[PDB]
RNA sequence: UUUUUUUUUUUUUUUUUUUUUUUUUUUU
RNA sequence: CUGCUCAGUACGAGAGGAA
RNA sequence: CUGUGGUAAUUCUAGAG
RNA sequence: ACAUCCAAGGAAGGCAGCAGGCGCGCAAAUUACCCACUCCCGACCCGG
RNA sequence: GCGGAUUUAGCUCAGUUGGGAGAGCGCCGGUCUCCAAAACCGGAGGUCCUGUGUUCGAUCCACAGAAUUCGCACCA
RNA sequence: UGGCUUGUGGCGGCCAAGCGUUCAUAGCGACGUCGCUUUUUGAUCCUUCG
RNA sequence: CGCCCGUCGCUACUACCGAUUGGAUGGUUUAGUGAGGCCCUCGGAUCGGCCCCGCCGGGGUCGGCCCACGGCCCUGGCGGAGCGCUGAGAAGACGGUCGAACUUGACUAUCUAGAGGAAGUAAAAGUCGUAACAA
């Protein structure tokens, strides 16, 4: 049964983790005597709508403020695949989070609220259903369902014409974004009563395409590059009684086996695996699309980060003393010169580089060089520019390992551009 | 041949006179220094502090001040090599070790009885010289 | 028998940093 | 005066936060 | 040792041959 | 005196025995293979 | 991960409410000297840590980075 | 104690040059001028040492 | 124009002294309290054997043609079912020595906070006087 990472996504409050956490309940993977006692913990708490999202939602912070704060990952199987399926936050604040999502995903759920106000804000401007669809798209996601979700609210109540509405406006601009939006499903839902989540809704009578499950079954298995060689960005790394430390991530590329020895880039530090483990189910042997904890013997946790990347010693993950690459200008209030110093969210990390030069202007849709070192570049440009990490980071040229060599720029708390590496300069 | 306890009893007692038999009678060793008789102890940069020289050599000696790790104390130490200012960063995980045997520093060095040697778990020769780290 | 011998201070505190240079057979 | 629903709501770019 | 049993849970343990 | 999981009712534990985690520090390993050797333990074998 | 401080002249620090900085050492330079000390001249010396927003104009505000610090969270 | 009066104390008030980045009064007001007040203090000797 | 002394002013580091009846730590503990097992006076959920009586079935003898029957000895079943006596035997319980642990203080050994007071040492030179070395 293949396997498949969907990354959920969307902005702040539009239903993410109710619908996940829901999915999963009805689903039958979350007892029902804890979907009792969180419900009873969250009224306790003045949140009782929060039951859903409370499977997902666990830290301190998470549960007072009600937000979701960084990744969950959750196993669930439908009657074609297994996926991994990993809970995003919408806030502004933690879109860095979003970004480390995004790159482990090979198919994502876009949950987008009808509800009156709720829509128009998601895809405002400064919105994030706006600004997660394009961070999608950067970082190589090409799967996408939407589940336009609260059609039970009141303020909504199951209406076609306000869902027709949310599905045109959705479909103008992801077609902009490059999407194939004729292949994607819209599917009506309401991540709270349930509706289309798995079995048909009579409330909604007049809509005859997938529940959301069906929409999961349709999906179709990515590639799997095992001949390439072994790269896993870190996710995160803890500390294991028992284990030791064990970095968490995605197989990008190549294969991971017990015994393994390997090293973790920038730093420069190797350790051997002791043991390898996906959702609680030790392995002996972990391949591309494999979601991973990986215990590493010999390696000490203040020596390893995210955005540390893992490969086999004899060849090791890229670091970039420089690196090139082609950009396209999303967004900016002025101009971007020569020294311009964005954060590059690449595969795992995100690290400040700095641009030395920028090679030549191109026009946007044909690639032609415009103009040989532009003064500057603007929103609406397109480039071909050389960038100099602020600190050691591992990048790979797209042509090569494409996972680890798409990325966006972000200044200000906004994404400002995107890109993808051309060419690297080892350290 | 029959006064043995005398002479006996004399000669341990005179011998409490050498300071150094006396150094390891008394639990002084364990106590005397932020080690603990230790010849290693990791310790953190907390300044950066550049000295004079003592008498008539004249020079600016490097010098930094240790956190270490269990004791919690303050330190007096002295940086080595040349331009090891370049490569010394506050807060760099340091190993630091004595100079000839435990007692005064090398003469024209002031009040320091300790030497620096590692940087981040990295000896000094390796950073000193361009083939081995950077 | 051969020798003293007075005189005595009326008036002289202090002096910044650093100082320096050394090594041998064998006869043509 | 306080709590429960009002409600993490409207209003906010957020921080927040009602009646 | 047969069978017949109860409990969230432990080296729980009935009653009957 | 520590301190593990609590269906709220309860139930356990003594790794100063091998492995293995932490801690501590200036300072000491691997979650392996096996009864073939040396013995020993149970009854007339050959178990452990 | 979150959140606060701090970053200004070679050194250490003061200013500020957007019109654009100011002092104590330094020290450094010269004269005298073997070289300093003393003495006597002479020195001016800063992308106000960085990008972007706002603005006619950003050292200052807003929003974002770095580096150092200090709280807090997370816990294979 | 009480009492005249209110300098002193306390409080409002007309005018608006100024603050308040644009603007005087949203929120404050120089000076200058009208006063209310009798829990401060002051001056006065009227009631109380028979 | 040689050496040389001490107070006084900076800057740093040690150690001495110290209002708080000062704080922290670990060992032996006086007393008051006392879980828990265990020996021991009891108790007595409960179980079986024989005691007495009546009734039947079966083996061996005696009085009966019987057969039922009665007596002895041994078992099976029912009533007075426990009503008479005995044995082992859980909860509990008298009084104990052992003695955890709680508290209240002691006491050592081991560090330690502090306004101030007082030396020194880095000690090169600022500032006062000539003590010692040549009666
Ligand atoms: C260890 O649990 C990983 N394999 C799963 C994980 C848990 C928490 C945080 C990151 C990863």
């Amino acid at each position: 049964k293949p396997h498949m990472n969907l990354v959920v996504i969307g902005h702040v409050d539009h239903g993410k983790s109710t619908l996940v956490g829901h999915l999963l309940y009805r689903l039958g993977y979350i007892e029902e005597k804890k979907l009792k006692e969180l419900e009873e913990q969250a009224k306790s708490r003045g949140k009782e709508s929060f039951k859903f999202a409370w499977i997902l939602d666990k830290m301190k912070e998470e549960r007072e403020r009600g937000i979701t704060i960084d990744l969950t990952f959750m196993k669930f199987e439908t009657k074609k695949y297994v996926f991994t399926i990993i809970d995003a936050p919408g806030h502004r604040d933690f879109v860095k989070n979003m970004i480390t999502g995004a790159s482990q995903a090979d198919a994502a759920i876009l949950v987008v609220s009808a509800r009156k106000g709720e829509f128009e804000a998601g895809m405002s401007t400064e919105g994030q259903t706006r600004e997660h669809l394009l961070l999608a798209r950067t970082m190589g996601i090409e799967q996408i369902i939407v589940a336009v979700n609260k059609m039970d609210a009141p303020d909504v109540n199951y209406d076609q014409k306000r869902y027709e509405f949310v599905v045109s406006v959705l479909k103008k601009f992801m077609k902009g974004l490059g999407y194939q939006v004729d292949k994607i499903p819209f599917i009506p839902v309401s991540a709270w009563k349930g509706d289309n989540l798995i079995e048909r809704s009579p409330n909604m009578p007049w809509y005859n395409g997938p529940t959301l499950v069906e929409a999961l079954d349709q999906l179709q298995p990515p590639a799997k590059p095992v001949d390439k060689p072994l790269r896993i960005p870190v996710q995160n790394v803890y500390s294991i009684p028992g284990a030791g430390t064990v970095p968490v991530g995605r197989v990008e590329t190549g294969v991971l086996r017990v015994g393994d020895k390997v090293v973790f880039m920038p730093p420069g530090v190797v350790g051997e695996v002791r043991s390898i483990e996906m959702h609680y189910q030790q392995l002996q042997q972990a391949e591309p699309g494999d979601n991973i904890g990986f215990a590493v013997r010999g390696v000490s946790k203040s020596d390893i980060k995210r955005g540390d990347v893992a490969g086999h010693l004899d060849k090791p993950p890229t670091v970039a003393e420089e690196f090139e690459a082609r950009i396209f200008v999303i967004w900016h209030p002025s101009a971007i010169t020569v020294g311009y110093t964005p954060v590059i969210h690449v595969h795992t990390a995100s690290v400040s580089s700095r641009i030395i030069e920028i090679k030549a202007k191109l026009d946007p849709k044909t690639g032609q060089v415009v103009e040989q070192n532009p003064q500057f570049l603007k929103a609406g440009d397109a480039a071909i520019v050389r960038f100099k990490p602020v600190k050691p980071l591992v990048v790979e040229k797209f042509s090569e390992i494409p996972q680890l060599g798409r990325f966006a720029m972000r200044d200000m708390n906004r994404t400002v551009g995107i890109g993808i590496v051309t060419d690297v300069k080892p350290a | 041949l029959r006064t043995a306890r005398k002479l006996r009893s004399h000669r341990r007692d005179q011998k409490w006179h050498d300071k150094q038999y006396k150094k390891a009678h008394l639990g002084t060793a364990l106590k005397a220094n932020p080690f603990g008789g230790a010849s290693h102890a990791k310790g953190i940069v907390l300044e950066k502090v550049g000295v004079e020289a003592k008498q008539p050599n004249s020079a600016i000696r490097k010098c930094v001040r240790v956190q270490l790790i269990k004791n919690g104390k303050k330190i007096t130490a002295f940086v080595p090599n040349d331009g090891c200012l370049n490569f010394i960063e506050e807060n760099d995980e340091v190993l630091v070790a004595g100079f000839g045997r435990k007692g005064h520093a090398v003469g024209d060095i002031p009040g320091v009885r300790f030497k620096v040697v590692k940087v981040a778990n990295v000896s000094l020769l390796a950073l000193y010289k361009g083939k081995k780290e950077r």
